[PDB]
DNA sequence: AGAAAACCCTTTATTTGTTATATAGTATTTTATCCTC
DNA sequence: GAGGATAAAATACTATATCCTGGTTAAAGGGTTTTCT
RNA sequence: CCAAAAGAAGUCUUUCUUUUGGUAACCAGGAU
């Protein structure tokens, strides 16, 4: 549409978008940048935020500097942060395993207060992971992803809970600080006024009133409204502001003899000196916001303050007064309502460049502690900023972050909607955040205020439901981590084009219209009554003068998953996830086919995921290959764009990628140049059309099962190429000398065929489980020191020749191809982990056919394994002689209500065949709105029904009444959508019509090739003496507690007893089972098993006395 | 009862173990911090992995290597000590620590309700303050020398 | 495909939530890397 | 749990719109979320009684 | 009283003495139980309980070093109350006070962290197990066979 | 003890049952899986053995 | 005989101190206050 | 006014279905030892 | 229970004898 070399897709919409779909990787991108201070970040704030640029390593250094001595007699200090050049590429970095990173230089000063001598140096802080330019990091070699987590924003929030006894209101009031100590007012059951500081016991707030510098007077003169106040100072029983320190100094220090001046230091350190309490910017906004105290003064200081208090207890007593409104000395009036802890107004997003910031904050803590204790224990005049800076505690942060969190994770490259859809999550758990186990009902729901913020489809079906949620496709992240989405602002009436973001407060106080709203062509609705969202998300019907804004589209509401869904409202939400979540699991195939009936949400999500390769200038094509493509700019210069050619991502596919341009084209700027994993022509293509019988069949698609013809394995339809990826290295050891080699300790010689002259297969070769992939041998150790050996070794010459052959083997169940080999080695002073002297890694490649039991789906979350692959002969076919390729069962599309894959099977034939309206005398009424060039398509045809607008029933109808012949002039398919088939197994046509058509089905990686296992006998584990687990190993499948309560309940006494006992861990019975059954003879009688007299000796080790009677 | 067991069982009793309990299953005394030589890659001597105490890492060979044969069983090597048998019984043999000082398990004194607080009558508060030597306790008192 | 004859053996689903869900049957060999399960013990086993 | 009163006034034949359908979501995610709980509450049931 | 008389008629009853709840020996868990095995180039993989033994060994040797050398009361009273800590960690490490940290900063896994919970000898092994002679695979529909 | 240690809070009943020296008399279902002896049930029990 | 680069041991210390997303259930110690003598 | 007995609150411990696979496994500092010049 | 080497017999490739060699916990992600 508006890609310089997209595809034609004929889109039904009716309405018109003003606003284009912004940058889908914006989040990622913006918040890192603004860590770092970039230029663009500057000016991007420039034309926003110009009141006070700065990024989040110039705010930790400043919060940090200057670093002071107790007497004052010299500071330390840093600014100006800088990076330099990146240290290698991309590709460098991901091919050698090195982390893609920039080094880190800054400007630290230190100044003697006495003397005046400054000294200032240029001291290097570590190697900065630096992000790509498609939001991700690689770390050691991998690709990992930052995920954002949702939180509760710092402020202050006031909340009613009612009382069992007395059946009364009981308000109180939380402020919860970053990174500070808490206090809470609440009104108990009697009427008094409590205060939890830090988390004590409760205590009047007369006394912390006191304990501020308040005299009885005062607060009677302020807190003279409400009988509460009144009723807690006079029942307070303490006089004098010293008493109040010393009560409150009781209460907070366990066992130290209170004092006059450490109580009056140690409260005002708690809460108002900003070293042990910040409340951050946010924390500041909102505080200010709730309470209306400085609306015009910028937001510089992150400490509490006596106004702020007082306050809060004001605003507190008079909520429970039952007041509307109050208005605070000095501030304007505010509301007095309670709080809402799931509003996407007190939920903020801490991005990327937050989470690193704080990582990089905890060690700047550590290296400042590091360095004021160093401050001390070195004689003045030889202290120098390099001296006293440990950098250290600094870089460690950063490898935890970025090695150890729940949020820095792998990336998803099942395909390439897996990547995006992982860039733009929005996680409730992690470290700082509520847990799967203990998060209940009311957090996973649904809030009417993640309108046009989250999307409420895309979530996990497991525990992890509503704790994981994804951003939708218009929304932005405000400099305060608060999620925005645009609006279209109507004045008078008039619906205007002038888009303005609004956060879920401000969406809040005004009324909100829908975009499927009728415009008449000069920005005014037909009727007067429409739809709105009033301010708890009330739905009703105002008159079109109240409005005050419209959504900018539909389709504002869903994320990018949730928007390839053709026919989405037609689905219910039940199955509308499943289809959502089922887009990402996905294999590429082998050749990549688009689909029939879209949604045009492809093409921005293929060229916004970052797999193709897009021209960055303009000009002429010169040299095409597989392999690479050259590109002449149009001012002399030329690039050369290289491919990565079956390459293995983080999850075993293929990431090809082959050019779709020809030696003599000329492309544009931001043109797709050549297509990637699972792509079409720049588009998302993730399955294939294949044409479709909705009838039941013999029973083989019985209870979601699924009947496919043998013509989609002989023609590799559903094929896919899986990779893998085998490493071993060799290391020094104390012993030493680790070597890579053919001269392997008994092994013989065919199985040392396929080895090359110096250890390793040869590519080309094929092999299977046990084959050897690269020798390797490693000293015997047992350095012995046997009379005649060691005379002899030691002045005679006998070599040690101790080796232990620790071999790589291919492990079980796998097998394909040997399609590369790469090779480190010390000798080529390749950068290797410490003590390794090589690194030898090699791929293994299988191509995968479609087999019974292997998983398919659609797009509207039909799932189901493959029951049967008929031969091609034996198939329903239509008068023609077309079999059909997919039988779906009849039973479970009217029960699941996902009535959106009957229609897309409707217009998929529709745009198969090809139609023409026939507006021989007028254009059909059912055809008036149809946009123009609808009216007729060629056979083959790529149509889009946007997601929210798109083809109505009555269009659908009206293009299956006119639907071209196929060769001779015969329709196959009626008005109704139904065909007349055969039965290609007996002959005789089926009785009355079936529906067919075309739908789009994807292949899932949960093939059976993968889920298979068996075993008779294995290896087994080492403290109990039971069969190991997972199919690489062997292992055996466990029979639990439930099992066993299952033959209890049988009754089945001697099939449990041998189930425990000669097939776990009777370690002489399994031996003496075998040779019976081998030799024919009964089999023996159960022992004793080995894991209960681990029992008995680990009892014994804990000093009890366990002892078998008899 | 059964010591090794046949599954003749009709009973297995519980109860608490005293230190002439705790010396009677042990073969040995560990007194030393030492798991494994790294060079030789054979157990150290007195240490936590010891042949002496535990028995032979190698069916029917000794630690000093003069017994290699089935022949010899039941034996104890003069030299170095190791007992010469299967290497199975590392699986079944303790040892035990002869600790300097008294120590209480934790069992009996953590857990809620404690239990040497209900036998002797004292507040956990406190008793933590005695097991921790933060206060001192009177044991004994001579209540008619003392009138 | 003689040793096999008449020889039961135990098929079990998870969860296990009564006693059906463990049941014994007589195996055959068949094409594939998939079990085959008859139709009318799906609501025993709880097995789509 | 409380009903919205408006209410859905369309059929899944002729396709919800953009309210109709967040409103419909309201209540499906919370039906999800119910089984998705009470599976463990379900076994742990099981294995005291 | 009747919670207190609870515990002293349970002493009072048996043949059994309540001094076995402080201890003067403690056992060792065989080796086998505790194994450290070779990963290949020169590294082991510690249980996890050589540790917790191997600090309570230490202690043990520093205090019984430390008595016949002569020294203040101060001194060792401070390595017998270590001593009791490192006795407390191995038996049930973290009850009291800050768990005993491995790399990375996790806690160990003490003797009473083998017995409890879902990963515990008991739920984990006794009541089920893992066992030979089985396989799983994906099921499909079987309209063909018989019931 | 033992069905009761297998059960829940073993910590607990494991102090209680040695501070009272309880002895097993491996009469249940459950005690007599742990140690791998024929449960006293169905095909198990004296009558049908 | 002295200097530099690689081993062996320890320990995550625990302050008159660097740590705030669960609820639901029961059980046991404080403790605070009220009632009585 | 003092002591005891009963509500209250405050901490302490315990539990939350089954199955599968994939990536990692210590750092940092002090004292010492050994080899090289 | 397997691999390698040597000796003997026959078959043209099996048997007999001797020697050597022979795993877990965390965190994370999915499925029903
Ligand atoms: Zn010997």
């Amino acid at each position: 549409n508006s890609v310089p070399g997209a595809p034609n897709r004929v889109s039904f919409a009716k309405l018109r978008e003003p606003l284009e779909v912004p940058g889908l990787l914006d989040v990622q991108t913006d918040s890192f940048e603004w860590l770092i201070g970039s230029p663009r970040w500057r000016e991007s704030a420039a034309e926003r935020g110009d009141v006070n640029p700065v990024g989040g390593l110039e705010e930790v250094l400043y919060e940090l500097s200057p670093i002071e001595d107790f007497s004052g007699s010299m500071s330390l200090s840093f600014s100006d942060p800088r990076f330099d050049d990146v240290k290698a590429p991309v590709d460098e970095c991901k091919d050698k395993d090195m982390t893609y990173a920039a080094p880190l230089f800054v400007t630290a000063e230190f100044i003697n207060n006495n003397t005046g001598e400054i000294k200032s140096q240029t001291v290097f802080m570590g190697d900065f992971p630096m992000m790509t330019e498609k939001g991700t990091f690689i770390i050691n070699g991998t690709e990992r992803v930052v995920v954002s987590q949702l939180v509760r924003s710092p402020g202050v929030y006031f909340d009613e809970t009612i009382d069992k006894s007395t059946d009364k209101t009981l308000h109180s009031v939380k402020v919860i600080p970053s990174r500070g100590a808490w206090l809470e007012f609440d009104v108990d059951k009697r009427d008094t006024v409590g205060v939890r500081i830090d988390r004590k016991r409760r205590q009047p707030v007369t006394v912390l009133l006191k304990a501020l510098g308040w005299t009885s007077e005062q607060i009677v003169e302020r807190f003279g409204f409400s009988e509460i106040m009144r009723s807690t100072l006079e029942k307070d029983n303490t006089v004098g502001t010293d008493e109040a320190l010393l009560d409150i100094y009781r209460k907070l220090r366990p066992g130290e003899p209170p004092t006059k001046e450490s109580a009056q230091t140690l409260l005002e350190n708690l809460f108002f000196k900003e070293k042990r309490y910040d409340l951050a910017r946010v924390g500041r906004y909102k505080v200010n916001k709730k309470l209306g105290l400085h609306v015009g003064e910028p937001i510089t200081s992150s400490t509490l303050t006596e106004e702020d208090v007082v306050a809060t207890i004001e605003y507190l007593v008079r909520l429970h007064e039952g007041q509307t409104t109050m208005t605070v000395p000095g501030g304007v009036e505010v509301p007095v309502e309670t709080d809402d802890i799931d509003h996407f107004g007190n939920r903020r997003l801490r991005t990327v460049g937050e989470l690193i910031q704080n990582q990089i904050r905890v060690g700047m803590s550590r290296m400042e502690r590091v360095v004021r204790e160093r401050m001390t224990t070195q004689d003045v005049e030889a202290i120098t900023p390099q001296t006293l800076i440990n950098i250290r505690p600094v870089v460690a942060a950063i490898k935890e972050f970025f090695g150890t969190s729940q949020l820095s994770q792998f990336m998803d490259q099942n395909n390439p909607l897996s990547g995006l859809t992982h860039k733009r999550r929005l996680s409730a758990l992690g470290p700082g955040g509520l847990s799967r186990e203990r998060a209940g009902l009311e957090v996973r729901d649904v809030h009417p205020s993640h309108y046009g913020r989250m999307c409420p489809i895309e979530t996990p079906e497991g525990p992890n439901i509503g704790l994981i949620g994804s951003l939708s496709v218009y929304a932005r992240v405000n400099p305060f981590g608060f999620i925005e989405t645009p609006y279209r602002k109507v004045v008078d009436g008039v619906v205007s084009d002038e888009i303005v973001y609004l956060t879920a407060d401000e969406e809040d106080r005004h009324v909100v219209a829908q975009a499927n709203s009728p415009i008449d062509a000069d920005g005014r609705f037909v009727e007067p009554r429409v739809l709105v969202r009033r301010k708890a998300g009330e739905v009703e019907y105002v008159p079109s003068s109240e409005v005050d804004y419209m959504d900018v589209s539909p389709r504002q509401m869903v994320s990018v998953a949730t928007a390839m869904i053709p026919f989405l409202e037609h689905d219910d939400a039940n199955r509308a996830l499943m289809g959502a979540n089922m887009q990402r699991q996905a294999v590429p195939l082998v050749r990549s086919e688009a689909p029939l009936v879209g949604t045009g949400m492809e093409l921005r999500a293929a060229i916004d995921a970052g797999d193709v390769v897009v021209a960055e200038e303009s000009g002429v094509i010169e040299e095409v290959s597989a392999d690479y493509i050259t590109v002449m700019h149009d001012n002399g210069t030329r690039r050369t764009y290289r491919m990565r050619k079956f390459a293995r991502s983080n999850h075993g596919t293929c990431a090809n990628q082959c050019p779709i341009v020809d030696a003599g084209d000329r492309v544009e700027a931001g043109q797709v140049i050549a297509d990637g994993p699972c792509t079409d022509d720049g588009e998302m293509a993730l399955g294939k059309n294949l044409l479709v019988a909705i009838m039941p069949w013999e029973g083989h698609n019985y209870e979601d099962a699924i009947i496919l013809s043998n013509r989609l394995v002989e023609e590799d339809v559903l094929t896919s190429i899986h990779i893998e990826e085998h490493e071993i290295d060799a290391r020094d050891t104390k012993l030493g000398a680790e070597e890579i080699t053919r001269d392997i300790p008994n092994i013989s010689d065919e199985v040392l065929a396929d080895l090359d002259e110096r250890g390793i297969v040869r590519i080309g070769a094929e092999v299977r489980d046990g084959d050897i992939l690269v020798g390797k041998v490693t000293p015997k150790g047992e350095t012995e020191l046997t009379p005649e050996e060691r005379l002899l070794r030691a002045i005679f010459g006998e070599k040690a020749r101790e080796v232990r052959d620790t071999s790589l083997k291919v492990p079980h169940g796998e097998s394909g191809k040997v399609i590369g080999i790469r090779v480190f080695s010390r000798e080529d002073e390749d950068e290797l982990p410490a003590g390794v002297n090589e690194l030898v890694r090699v791929y293994v490649a299988q191509k995968r056919k479609i087999s019974d039991g292997d998983k398919l789906a659609g797009r509207h979350g039909n799932k189901g394994v493959i029951g049967k692959i008929l031969p091609v002969e034996d198939m329903p076919f239509l008068a023609d002689g077309t079999p059909v390729d997919i039988i779906l069962n009849t039973h479970g599309v009217p029960r699941r209500m996902n009535i959106g894959q009957i229609l897309e099977t409707h217009l998929g034939w529709c745009a198969h065949s090809g139609w023409k309206v026939d507006a021989a005398k007028g254009v059909p009424d059912w055809a008036a709105r149809l946009p123009d060039e609808l009216l007729e398509a060629q056979p083959n045809a790529i149509v889009s029904t946007p997601v929210f607008d798109g083809a109505q029933e009555a269009e659908l109808q009206g293009l299956l009444s006119c639907t071209l012949p196929n060769r001779d002039g015969d329709v196959l398919v009626d008005a109704d959508g139904k065909a007349m088939l055969f039965d290609g197994r007996s002959g005789e046509p089926f009785p009355y019509p079936v529906t067919v058509g075309y739908m789009y089905i994807m292949k899932l990686h949960h093939l059976v090739d993968d889920k298979i296992h068996a075993r008779s006998t294995g290896p087994y584990s080492m403290i109990t003496q039971q069969p190991l687990g997972g199919k690489a190993q062997f292992g055996g499948q466990r029979f639990g507690e439930m099992e066993c309560w299952a033959m209890q309940a049988y009754g089945a006494a001697y099939t449990l007893q041998e189930l425990l006992t000669i097939k776990s861990d009777d370690t002489v019975g399994r031996v003496k089972v075998y040779e019976a059954i081998v030799k024919g003879e009964n089999i023996p009688e159960p022992g004793i098993p080995e894991s209960f007299k681990v029992l008995l000796k680990e009892l014994q080790s804990l000093c009890l006395n366990v002892e078998v009677l008899s | 009862g059964a010591m090794l067991d046949v599954n003749f069982f009709d009973e297995l009793r519980i109860g608490l173990a005293t230190a002439e309990d705790i010396r009677q299953w042990s073969y040995g005394e560990v007194k030393k911090p030492e798991t494994i030589n790294y060079r030789t890659l054979k157990p150290e001597k007195d240490g936590l992995f010891c042949e002496k105490i535990f028995g032979p890492t190698r069916d029917w060979e000794c630690y000093c290597g003069k017994y290699k044969r089935v022949r010899f069983k039941g034996i104890i090597c003069e030299r170095c000590g190791v007992e010469v048998t299967r290497a199975k019984v590392r699986r079944e043999r303790m040892g035990h620590i002869e600790l300097a000082a008294p120590v209480t398990h934790i069992w009996y004194f953590k857990g809620v309700p404690s239990r040497l607080g209900y036998l002797l009558d004292l507040a956990p508060k406190d008793l933590e303050k005695i097991i921790y030597f933060a206060a001192y306790v009177i044991t004994s008192v001579d209540e008619e020398m003392r009138h | 495909e003689e040793v096999i004859a008449e020889h039961p053996v135990l098929l079990n689903r998870a969860p296990t939530l009564h006693r059906l869900g463990i049941q014994a049957f007589e195996p055959m060999l068949v094409e594939g890397k998939a079990i085959q399960l008859h139709p009318l013990v799906c609501e025993a086993f709880n097995a789509d | 749990g409380e009903f919205i009163p408006r209410p859905v006034k369309s059929s899944f034949r002729e396709g919800l719109t953009v309210l109709e359908y967040f409103i419909n979501t309201h209540g499906a995610r919370k039906g999800l979320a119910d089984t998705a709980l009470r599976t463990a509450d379900s076994g742990y049931l099981t294995r005291r009684l | 009283a009747l919670k207190r008389l609870k515990v002293v008629a349970a002493f009072q009853q048996s043949g059994n003495s309540p001094m076995g709840m402080v201890l003067d020996a403690v056992p060792v868990i065989p080796p086998e139980l505790r194994p450290m095995v070779q990963l290949d180039g020169g590294r082991f993989a510690t249980s996890d309980l050589n540790d917790l033994y191997r600090r309570v060994i230490n202690r043990n040797n520093r205090l019984k070093r430390l008595i016949d050398l002569g020294a203040p009361e101060i001194i060792v009273n401070n390595e017998k109350r270590m001593l009791q800590e490192s006795v407390d960690a191995l038996f049930d490490n973290g009850r009291r006070g800050r768990p005993v940290t491995g790399p990375g900063n996790r806690p160990l896994k003490s003797l009473s962290d083998l017995l409890k919970g879902k990963q515990g000898r008991f739920r984990q092994n006794l009541l089920g197990k893992r066992v030979d002679y089985s396989g799983r695979s994906v099921i499909v529909v079987g309209p063909q066979l018989k019931l | 003890w033992l069905s009761a240690a297998s059960f829940q809070e073993t910590t607990r009943v494991l102090t209680d049952a040695a501070i009272n020296c309880r002895s097993d008399k491996l009469n249940g279902l459950k005690e007599n899986v742990i140690i791998g002896k024929l449960i006293p049930a169905g095909t198990g029990i004296n009558r049908y053995r």
